[PDB]
């Protein structure tokens, strides 16, 4: 019983030379997976993200030329492109572009501080005439001031990019020319049905904006004028509007 | 678990909870503020009861040593956003 | 090219085995009230025939018990003998066996080189491939 | 740590992106945790630690260009041909330095074919026959069922009977 | 301590004066650390003309 | 593998107790031939094989050792029971026994490997394009599955040798004599199952036929021996069933005979 | 950094006469990383890629390439747009470096003596 | 897997799934992590008053710490915690990686000369500074008033007459201000004469505290 | 570091089952499992 | 199904050589007259066939154009598939030299079809083009280069008109028969490209990049002097192997002659040699029977 | 501001929401006079479909979706998110003293100071 | 000497998480990639005719079961049904690469009375019946042990593969085909361990065996209680695809 006992407190002061298959799990070998090492894959690059949320090449080698400085490296368009859709109360594509939209006017100090009160109805695309220009010049080889881009008639994967979207980037050489302005409103309805109005709302006389709210108005200010000033600093300590860009009035 | 073992909070803010203080002192000298309040000293045992009433299990639960390493081929599938084996008790 | 053979020989007897095991699954799947049909016997099939073996030295490994009931020695196939790679998945290699029982020490190293020389490994070997092997009618 | 008023100050300080600190076992015994069991894994030294930490870690879960071949486990398999008893020729594949053709005795029929002779011997060689069987040996109880499909086995009124009993 | 090591010792450490990390060689505390055996035999650099 | 029965037991089958009042029951047996030779290696196939034996080979355990003693070799340490190092000359007496020496010195000179082709399988159309060829050799190819159809004498048709279950036996005893009897326990026969591998509803004779797969062993199937007067016989495969379909006898019969029937190929 | 092409055109003399021979530098650096060729499921990931040369973390590869598609941003670069938000984080650290430093370090055909290897 | 073990079929890895980022979940951009991410010589002491600064016993487990808060409550385990904190390295070392010290500008501890000797090098890394804290200085006054820029500004033009009180943001000059001549003497166009701005000696000090 | 704790194992070794034939020989009734590494069948030895 | 084959041997074995040709005719008209006209394209392989004493028999299966667009190719395979059936065959070696090639090229690319082909012999008969491949390899990156939008236009204008401007001509037809074919159905170049020279619906023969598929052991026969089918081209696409040159033949057409009739089969042979088990096997044991004497003579 | 100062909100989970305004207001005075609030806290029990304190906790969702599209002229959202923030306490606080006076019973018996 | 052999030995059971191969070439080792490809595309003609094949194979044998419960047959099913455990003979061949040979003796003659020795193989296949019969409480009838010994049988197991699962997770962990190749092959087992703890459970219980067999819904929700479930096979997206530029390998790429 005591012996016995340190006889078996020898067994445990014997040593337990016990080969292992590999290293001891947790603590010497390690278990990698493809969630560990994986390039960030933004769900929707509306917000231009790779532009600011940098993240190194992974690789070794990294393929730098000279000629991957005229290219504009834009995201790739998205399909299912949030400019085209309509802005029914229904859709389910819209509902999903509805929060969204914004989820990124949170994120970028807009929604509850600068605009407070958002109603987010109608589907606005302001496309831009552009030309994917890496800066402002002249046609190189025709010697000729490049001639400023028609007025955009249509949207299309060219014109994605040079919309206004949620918080996007767009060099500067493209915006110099005035915004084309698609946007797309199903709020008006004869009624909650459009029905029983008996050849009403033809009697309105102004279908396209019959409603007190369908003749639009598209306002274009920049918060930052002199320089992108901190929301922290400026939405306290000053009180000074916005450097209005742009009006047009009875859309 | 065990009011033997202690940790030291700093909560950053000193105004979120000297504008309280000043107002739960305030209140209760009023007689207005009630006294099953969180951070009473002598209702803490009774407190977490209230919210969690099987907090005794979720601590005595004695994990099988299958879920305490769950499959790795659920990390390399990205089930599970990944894998712990080391932390295993619930220090709460 | 033993598996291409194995494989296209697991086939043709994973159709015969489980021609004797669809009635023990008949008699089963009947009070269970489970669906007898080929999502079934797949699963079946697979937790007889594979058996990733484990690294042998682990005590834990080396101590399978349920991959030799009298049931999984019928509805097994002979995929482990028309080539040594599905051998050494199911079991390991006819050397590693050994050295592994001396590793984890369930045999003397006297006991493993002396019985773990290629020659041994070879006659032994041929035995499993075959099924012409000793037994022990009364196991202790 | 040195500020910059101090009397004497230092050069660079490395910053820690080069040269990295490994998290590994402090040897010492109160300081390495509990599981931790002194790592006896014989193997033969890798030199360049390009090739030794690698071992740490477990990748075979991570996407591969080539295919997903069961590597690092299957040793070094050399076929040689083996001659059958009835000359049926097969090829099978060993780890060690096997020769080209071994001539093979004691196989499956050769044992067969030694069982039933030796079975010969007691001359019950021929067969025993079912329908022939009208020995009927049985009981019928309640709590009982059979063994042999353990995992699938299923209780009921079952009758029992006794195995076949070969001699050899 | 134990005589593990019949090599002499050798590590690598910041060299706070280069600010790189070079080879540690051990040796004994007490001595002059830049003596007239530390001269390396000059060489041409695979560089140059 | 198709292990020996290490110590698993062999519970009989049982002659009946209670007269169930057998109806109309037929229990026939689909013997077949297990397959001689392996399948016959596709051209891709074997441009598989210089893929898998070269990264099998090139991601060894041991890469650069030629082999366990190769490795084993390299500390001086040997596997073999003789205790050589150098694998060559294992290689030459791999066994210390030199009577196995003598034993491959002749064969290596004298053996030729058998031809897996049969003659029998150089079929010649100008045999006719008719009613199929009688195809007798159980020869006939190594590399697929023969299975047993039978004509009777009676109709010409052809069938599963099949004979009527009697009372207090079983299926499997009866598959089991519905061999045995008709070879005169002239045959070493393997029925599978305990129970059937298929079944077939007749209207002419209202019988209800339990087929059993067997496989043949070994015993010269003596025809004119059998229960339905067979006219002759034929070991045709899984395949080339489809061929008797005009002479055969159910429609309901064969395509259930090929629905249980094996095949080595697979490729249908 | 080690910036430098797979293809360099490389002076040699062929029967005393001067002819360019297209230099393939690719086979220089494998020589000079032999752990670039024993690629494992990590290796990009590493911490050290080359525990020789542990001062090296990318090799900027610079070849004129007529693809259109370019190589993908696991393999590039991004070298276009606003990197910030507040402020071009180039003229913050713009001004903590003196128009005295170093930019340079052009090697030397003639060294004055063995110590100046390059002049910075 | 049927198949005991024979991996024959569907070799070819399938290649995994892709775990996407909501990129409008983020934080919004913070200039306070702008500034920071990057890694530079070193921040303030975080103290002109030391008050507030931060413990020396502590500084070793700081460095993107300054965000308000383990995988738990907190135990520490004792170890990682006394297995990474004292290492079997990093003790016996003399040179620990930079951590968060106010130490000399190791900014330009980096770019500088290593021939000069310390106490030679410390005095001359503040020479260089002391001169960058003079170029930025100029750039402050003389953009605000939108005066094209000026190096060794005059004392009488510094104090910009009076400092002139800075009219009381800031602009750039128009591009016909614009030149890449910026030293007054050369602006104009005293004497132009140049001298560098330090006296590097590969001298050595000969001084050690210890 | 690698060669000494791979030697250390086979005099570890040694040290384990020359004591443990011991501490079996001394009359204590050691069976498999109340020991350091269970996988040791005794009676092989 | 046609009734209509040439089997050269008195046999037909397991599995034999399925020779193929162009598309004979259609069976629009009886099968007594495309009997004929098949019937002279044996005279070209009933002499190369008996050089090469095939212990397996030879056969020859006609194939038919189709009376509309897409069962110009699909009919084929299940029209040859079928007649596998009614030999009772898997796995047999086929030849060929014209439209009979893409069939074998079209099953062994595409699935349900793969067990048919066993080997894949090419006459002279190209499968691409270096102008139809280097082609198709833009005419992917252009489907990117056309979607995704940083790419800059003048670039992509110009990837555009130089993939025109060098344009994909219709393969080389290596007969005079389906010059028709190969120039009506399976390259009509007024149908297979929509988007002229952008994308090239090329589901009709196969996708380039289902050629780049086709590991079924495979084989080019090639006249010494001038051919068709450049080798350049084929190496680099079918893997590393060189095509076996028949040194006497001048042309195509050519190697059908008195001149090469033994070497363009005893090349051939050489082929089935390769995957025939019987034949494989003793030079199988026959080697080790020659590898194990060497450790006999080494033993002393 | 409601939790951490743990006042008595004597309101039973089930009466109107009119009745957690003299709450609300005590930390939103110098935004909305008193009785401007009653006219905010009825909109909302007039309007959405939300009553009584417990409703304004179990939807908060369905609640906000109301005020997004049919408030947003008058309501301040700031009132939403602080009527969310005393109704997720009131109901909290109900609790625990629903439960203090069931233990009561089962013989805990503590103080008013517990 | 013997423990400088082990020392050679232990060092041969290694196995190392080794590079790829250096001479690997983004041109070959995609050759290999479309080999591979051009393989399963080739066997799955030959696998999707294989389990059609047991899609009807099964259809046979349970509608010829239940046709013998229909014909009266009662008694005769269950000697049926039961487990045929006669193996194959030895007499049962193998097939190989080539035909037997017309009167071949080993060696033709050159007999060797050493290498025909009866000699043992490394496994004791010790197995989870061996504590039934070979051990105490010897059962007469042993293969028809009382089912009160299966009921605890299998309950040993449940509280040994949790145990044998348990180490074998910490102390041989493994990831890939080859983990997700074991996991299945355990979780299959504690599955079929689980539906023989379910016939018991269903079994000795009188009450269930009525309303676990009434509705569906509830036994989907009784074998969700059980653990056993419905093993989905990964479908194989072999298919050409071009995948996504993050997917790509997570090393360097070949040269």
């Amino acid at each position: 019983q005591r012996e016995r006992d340190r006889k078996a407190r020898q067994i445990e002061k014997l040593p337990r030379p016990e080969a292992l298959h590999d290293f001891q799990y947790p603590y010497e070998k390690t278990i990698l997976s493809d969630s560990m090492f994986e390039y960030p894959v933004y769900e929707t690059e509306l917000d231009t993200p790779q532009l600011f949320n940098l993240t190194p090449p992974p690789d070794f080698f990294i393929y730098w030329n000279a000629t991957d400085f005229d290219r504009t490296a834009y995201p790739p368009v998205p399909e299912d492109d949030h400019r085209v859709l309509v802005p029914s109360s229904q859709s389910p594509r819209w509902i999903e572009h509805r929060a969204r939209l914004l989820q990124y006017l949170r994120k970028h100090e807009i929604m509850p501080h600068y605009v407070p009160h958002i109603h987010a109805n109608v589907n606005l695309s302001v496309v831009f005439p552009g030309q994917y220009n890496t800066r402002a010049r002249l046609t190189d080889e025709n010697g000729d001031k490049i001639p400023p881009p028609p007025a955009q008639t249509k949207m299309t994967p060219r014109n994605f990019w040079f919309t206004a979207h949620c918080g996007n980037y767009m060099e500067l050489t493209d915006v110099q020319q005035p915004p084309s302005v698609f946007f797309f409103e199903e709020a008006p309805a004869a009624a909650s049905a459009a029905s029983d109005a008996g050849e009403a709302g033809d009697a309105a006389n102004k279908q396209s904006s019959h409603a007190a709210v369908n003749y639009y108005t598209f306002v274009m200010l920049s918060p930052d004028y002199p320089y992108r000033v901190p929301l922290l600093q400026d939405r306290h300590k000053a009180d000074r509007g916005f450097f209005l860009n742009y009006m047009v009035a009875n859309l | 678990i065990n009011p033997s073992y202690k940790w030291l909070d700093v909560e950053p803010d000193i105004q979120k909870v000297y504008r309280s203080r000043c107002m739960r002192a305030a209140l209760q000298a009023r007689g207005k503020a009630s006294m099953m309040v969180a951070g009473n000293v002598h209702y803490r045992a009774e407190l977490d009861h209230v919210t969690e009433p099987h907090w005794r299990e979720r601590v005595m639960r004695v994990p099988k040593a299958t879920e305490r390493f769950q499959d790795p081929n659920y990390f390399t599938r990205g089930l599970v956003p990944s894998l712990r084996p080391l932390s295993r008790y619930s220090y709460e | 090219m033993n598996d291409i053979y194995a494989r296209r020989l697991a086939q043709t007897s994973m159709f015969h085995q489980l021609m004797r095991s669809h009635g023990t699954l008949w008699a089963a799947t009947q009070v269970t009230k489970e669906k007898l049909n080929l999502a079934f016997v797949k699963e079946e099939m697979m937790r007889v025939n594979g058996r990733r073996a484990m690294p042998l030295l682990i005590g834990a490994a080396a101590n399978e018990n349920l991959n030799d009931t009298h049931f999984t020695h019928l509805t097994e196939h002979c995929a482990w003998t028309e080539s040594a790679r599905a051998f050494a998945v199911q079991r390991q290699t006819p050397l590693t066996q050994h050295i592994a029982s001396m590793g984890r020490m369930a045999e003397t190293i006297t006991q493993a080189k002396t019985a773990s020389t290629s020659q041994l490994l070879f006659n032994e070997h041929l035995a499993r491939i075959d099924g012409i092997s000793e037994f022990e009618e009364e196991p202790f | 740590v040195l500020n910059k008023w101090a009397a004497v100050t230092k050069s660079a300080p490395p910053a820690a992106g080069l040269r990295p600190l490994a998290r590994t076992v402090s040897p010492n015994p109160k300081l390495r945790p509990a599981d931790y069991k002194v790592p006896y894994v014989l193997r033969t030294f890798i030199k360049d630690r390009h090739s030794s930490e690698m071992q740490h870690i477990e990748n075979r879960g991570m996407y591969r260009e080539e295919l997903a071949i069961e590597r690092s486990r299957f040793p070094r398999m050399q076929k040689t041909l083996t001659i059958q008893t009835d000359g049926s020729l097969n090829e099978r594949e060993f780890e060690f330095a096997v020769p080209p053709v071994v001539m093979l005795f004691q196989d499956r029929l050769s044992a067969h074919r030694q069982r039933q002779v030796a079975l010969a011997k007691i001359g019950k060689l021929k067969r025993v026959k079912s329908w022939e069987t009208s020995v009927r040996g049985k009981e019928s109880l309640n709590p009982v069922c059979n063994a042999l499909v353990f995992p699938y086995c299923v209780p009921k009124k079952m009758l029992v009977r006794p195995r076949i009993v070969d001699p050899l | 301590r134990l005589d593990a090591t019949g090599r002499k010792l050798q590590k690598t450490m910041w060299d706070p004066v280069l600010q790189r990390y070079t080879l540690m060689k051990e040796t004994k505390v007490r001595g002059p650390f830049l003596t007239k055996s530390n001269i390396a035999r000059k060489v041409d650099f695979p560089v140059g003309a | 593998t198709f292990h020996s029965q290490h110590r698993t037991p062999i519970i009989p089958q049982v002659h009946v107790h209670d007269e169930p009042t057998a109806q109309r029951i037929h229990v026939g047996y689909y013997l077949h031939r297990h397959p001689v030779v392996k399948h016959s290696p596709h051209p891709l196939e074997t441009e598989m094989g210089y893929l898998l034996e070269r990264e099998q080979q090139r991601y060894s355990r041991h890469e650069s050792a030629e082999s366990a003693t190769a490795f084993f070799a390299s500390r001086g340490q040997t596997i073999d029971i003789l205790g050589r190092t150098d694998p060559n000359q294992i290689k030459g007496n791999f066994f210390g026994l030199e009577l196995y020496q003598d034993a491959m010195k002749v064969v290596m000179q004298r053996y030729t490997p058998e031809k897996r082709l049969t003659s029998a399988d150089l079929w010649q159309p100008n045999a006719l394009g008719d009613a199929p060829p009688p195809r007798h050799t159980l020869h006939r190819k190594l590399d697929d599955f023969l299975y047993l159809i039978v004509q009777e004498g009676a109709t010409g048709k052809w069938t599963i040798p099949h004979t009527a279950r009697k009372d207090d036996e079983s299926l499997r005893m009866t598959a089991d004599r519905a061999i045995s009897s008709q070879n005169s326990e002239g045959l070493d026969c393997y029925v599978w199952s305990n129970a059937p591998q298929a079944t077939v509803f007749l209207k002419d004779d209202n019988t209800r036929l339990f087929i059993y797969a067997a496989t043949y062993l070994a015993g010269r199937p003596q025809f004119a021996s059998f229960e339905p007067k067979p006219k002759d016989h034929a070991w045709v495969t899984r395949h080339e069933l489809l061929q008797y379909s005009d002479t055969f006898k159910s429609a309901e019969l064969l395509k259930a005979l090929l629905d249980i029937s094996a095949d080595g190929t697979f490729e249908a | 950094h080690l910036v430098a092409r797979e293809w360099i055109n490389v002076p040699e003399m062929k029967q005393g006469e001067l002819v360019e021979r297209n230099m393939h530098f690719w086979d220089t650096i494998y020589n000079v990383i032999p752990e670039l060729g024993l690629s494992y499921p990590g290796q990009k990931f590493q911490w050290v890629h080359s525990q020789e040369f542990y001062y090296l973390k990318k090799i900027i590869i610079t070849d004129h390439n007529m693809n259109l598609l370019g190589v993908t941003p696991m393999r590039k670069m991004l070298v276009w747009g606003p990197f910030s938000y507040y402020e071009q984080r180039l003229r913050r650290l713009s001004a903590l470096l003196h128009p005295d430093d170093p930019v340079l370090a052009l090697e030397d055909p003639n060294p004055a003596m063995e110590d100046k290897l390059h002049i910075t | 897997m049927l198949y005991g073990g024979s991996r024959v079929q569907y070799l070819v890895q399938p290649p995994f799934t892709l775990h996407k980022i909501r990129s409008e979940n983020l934080p919004p951009p913070s200039l306070y992590a702008e500034r920071h991410d990057l890694g530079l010589e070193m921040q303030l002491p975080r103290d002109m008053h030391v008050y507030n600064s931060i413990n020396m016993a502590i500084q070793r487990q700081v460095g993107g710490d300054s965000s308000t808060l383990g995988g738990h409550a907190d135990g520490f385990d004792m170890g990682a915690f006394f297995t990474e904190q004292h290492h079997p390295e990093r003790h016996h070392n003399s040179s620990l990686p930079y951590a968060k010290h106010d130490t000399n500008n190791v900014l330009a501890m980096r770019l500088f000369p290593v021939n000069v000797g310390v106490r030679a090098r410390t005095e001359a890394i503040r020479i260089r500074t002391d001169d960058c804290l003079q170029r930025l200085r100029d750039a402050d006054l003389c953009a605000k008033m939108r005066l094209p820029l000026e190096h060794p500004l005059p004392l009488s033009r510094r104090s910009q007459y009076a400092a002139i009180h800075r009219v009381r943001a800031a602009a750039h000059p128009p591009p016909s201000e614009l030149s890449i001549v910026t030293r007054p003497v050369d602006r104009l166009g005293a004497s132009q004469r140049w001298l560098p701005l330090q006296t590097l000696k590969p001298m050595g000090h000969n001084w050690s505290a210890a | 570091h690698f060669k000494k704790v791979q030697d250390t194992f086979w005099s570890n070794r040694k040290v384990l089952v020359n004591r443990i034939k011991s501490m079996h020989n001394q009359g204590t009734l050691q069976s498999a499992k109340d020991l350091p590494i269970k996988t040791i069948n005794i009676k092989a030895f | 199904m046609p009734t209509t084959v040439l089997y050269h041997g008195d046999q037909l074995g397991p599995r034999p050589l399925v020779i193929l040709d162009h598309s004979v005719a259609r069976l629009e008209q009886s099968a007594t007259a495309v009997l004929d006209a098949c019937q002279e394209a044996a005279k070209r392989y009933e002499a190369m066939l008996s050089s090469l004493a095939w212990d397996h028999g030879a056969v020859f299966v006609p194939l038919q154009v189709s009376i509309g667009e897409i069962n110009v190719m699909e009919q084929s395979c299940r029209h040859v598939c079928a007649v596998l059936d009614a030999m009772d065959v898997q796995w047999s070696h086929v030849l060929a030299h014209s439209y009979g090639a893409l069939v074998a090229a079209r099953m062994a690319a595409s699935t349900a079809y793969p067990h048919r082909i066993g080997s894949l012999l090419l006459l002279d008969t190209p499968l691409v083009t270096e102008q139809l491949v280097r082609n198709t390899k833009q005419r992917e990156e252009i489907a990117k280069a056309k979607k995704d939008v940083n790419v800059p236009p003048a670039e992509l204008s110009f990837a555009i008109e130089s993939l025109r401007s060098a344009l994909e001509t219709t393969l080389p037809y290596p007969a005079a028969v389906d010059k028709s074919l190969y120039e009506d159905h399976l390259f009509s170049s007024a149908s297979v490209f929509r988007e002229k020279g952008l994308v090239r619906d090329e589901h009709r023969y196969v996708p380039v990049r289902h050629l780049a598929q086709v590991h079924h052991p495979l084989q080019l026969l090639v006249p010494v002097k001038q051919p068709i089918t450049d080798v350049a081209i084929h190496r680099e696409f079918f893997g590393l192997r060189r095509p076996a040159v028949i040194k006497t033949a001048d042309n195509h057409e050519d190697l059908f002659s008195a001149k090469c009739a033994d070497e363009v089969a005893d090349v051939v042979r050489a082929w089935m040699q390769r995957f025939e088990p019987d034949v494989v096997m003793k030079r199988r044991f026959e080697k080790a029977a020659k590898e194990m004497v060497q450790l006999m003579g080494s033993s002393a | 501001y409601y939790a951490e100062v743990g006042q008595a909100y004597e309101t039973p989970s089930h009466f109107p929401l009119s009745y957690t305004a003299p709450f609300i207001y005590q930390y939103t005075a110098q935004c909305w006079s008193r009785e401007d609030l009653q006219s905010y806290l009825e909109r909302i029990e007039q309007s959405s479909g939300l009553r009584t304190i417990a409703d304004a906790a179990s939807r908060r969702e369905a609640l906000y979706t109301w005020w997004h599209n049919a408030g947003m002229n008058v309501i301040p959202l700031g009132v939403l998110q602080h009527l969310e923030l005393v109704s997720r306490d009131i109901v909290a606080q109900n609790a625990r003293k629903s439960y203090r006076i069931e233990q009561h019973e089962r013989g805990i018996l503590r103080t008013p100071e517990m | 000497n013997e423990e400088k052999w082990a020392q050679a030995a232990m060092e041969y059971i290694h196995e190392k998480n080794h590079v790829n191969d250096a001479r690997k070439r983004q041109q070959d080792v995609d050759q290999e990639r479309s080999i591979a490809n051009a393989y399963d595309r080739y066997s799955a003609v030959s696998e999707a005719k294989f389990d059609e094949r047991l899609s009807r194979l099964i259809a046979r044998m349970s509608e010829a079961l239940e046709e013998m419960r229909n014909l009266g047959l009662e008694e005769a099913l269950e000697e049926a049904v039961l487990l045929n455990s006669e193996q194959p003979p030895g007499h049962y061949r193998r097939p190989s690469l080539t035909p037997p040979l017309a009167g071949y003796e080993p060696g033709f003659g050159l007999d060797v009375p050493q290498l025909r020795s009866q000699q043992a193989e490394y496994p004791p296949l010790r197995r989870p019946t061996d504590w039934l019969e070979f051990g105490e409480g010897g059962a007469d009838d042993f293969p028809y042990v009382d089912t009160h010994k299966i009921e605890d049988l299998t309950a040993k197991h449940e509280a040994q593969l949790e145990e044998q699962h348990g180490v074998l997770r910490e102390a041989a962990p493994l990831t890939g085909v080859e983990g997700e190749g074991w996991e299945a092959y355990v979780a299959l087992h504690r599955k079929a361990l689980a539906r023989q703890h379910l016939i018991m459970d269903l079994h000795n219980d009188p009450e269930l065996r009525d309303k676990y067999n009434a509705d569906e819904a509830f036994r989907a929700a009784e074998w969700e209680r059980r653990g056993m479930g419905a093993l989905s096979i990964e479908a194989p997206l072999e298919r050409d695809l071009e995948l996504h530029y993050a997917q790509v390998p997570a090393y360097e790429a070949f040269r």
